[PDB]
């Protein structure tokens, strides 16, 4: 709560995992998605 | 802009 | 890529 | 299939040994170290939610 | 012109002068040796030895080829290799082991 | 070994002259299994 709002620290109302992850990590996950599937380890808000 | 209404992620049927 | 799996 | 009280009916569990089996993907040491270093950064935090 | 005339090996004697490469190349034949059990023992073989010599303030290399190899072809190939070494003495060689590929994905974008 | 031995006196991280000479020798069709010794 000191540096970020709670809905942003816990990815409840923030940005996509394609926008708050490191670009290198995004590229690594999309490159190794076929056999290691990092994708389900990160959460994205999906607000209404 | 109609993006406010869209949820924030972050008809050719005729035969007999 | 992320996941948004939740009840409701 | 019956709601019978197994405690009074007589039933015991005698656990002999408990073990933990972990499976490691044999990724190359270089790429594994790169992934570890990148995941140790604050922005690359893993988030999980109870279903 | 022509700096070192040392002949580190006494068993091999020079046969041509230290011709220059427009390094220098010297062809040395071998003196007589002991008896052989049979005549088919000297030229028999195909392995070539490239011996390294200590740096003399210049580097010397002892390259030995089997007999059947053409001396003109050997001289031309050695001259081309010497020219390449002189020109080049990179990242292309570094790419072929200690640069990695998947680790070369954090730095390019982050 | 061989009767003839060739000598080069080059005026002169990772060594490169020895691999270069080895590749040049291996380029000769009649020569195989180049050995590098220092």
């Amino acid at each position: 709560p000191s540096m970020l709002p709670q809905w942003s620290y816990m990815h409840i109302a923030g940005q996509d995992a394609s926008e708050y992850l490191s670009p290198g990590l995004v590229q690594f996950a999309q490159a190794t998605e076929s056999y290691f599937n990092i994708g389900n380890k990160f959460r994205n808000p999906t607000v209404a | 802009n109609y993006a406010a209404l869209a949820p924030r992620q972050g008809t050719h049927e005729m035969h007999g | 890529l992320g996941c948004n799996k939740m009840y409701g | 299939t019956l709601g019978n009280d197994l405690r009074v009916d007589g039933a015991t569990v005698n656990i002999t040994s408990v073990n933990l089996y972990a499976s490691f993907f044999p990724m190359s040491h270089n790429t594994a170290s790169t992934l570890e270093a990148m995941l140790r950064n604050d922005t690359n935090d893993q988030s999980f939610n109870d279903y | 012109v022509v700096l070192d005339e040392s002949n580190p090996t006494p068993s091999y004697k020079p046969v041509t002068e230290q011709k220059v490469i427009l390094p220098t190349i010297q062809v040395l034949a071998s003196k007589k040796r002991r008896m052989a059990e049979n005549e088919d023992d000297r030229g028999a073989g195909s392995v070539a030895e490239v011996q390294m010599r200590e740096v003399k303030p210049i580097q010397t290399v002892d390259v030995s080829v089997p007999d059947h190899s053409t001396p003109m072809e050997v001289v031309q190939s050695l001259s081309r290799a010497a020219q390449v070494a002189q020109r080049l003495t990179v990242e292309a060689m570094d790419l072929s082991a200690p640069v990695d590929a998947k680790p070369l994905d954090l730095k390019p974008v982050d | 070994r061989g009767n003839l031995t060739y000598r080069l006196r080059i005026p002169v991280f990772l060594p490169l002259l020895a691999p270069i000479i080895a590749a040049a020798i291996g380029a000769i069709p009649g020569i195989a299994s180049v050995a590098i010794q220092a």
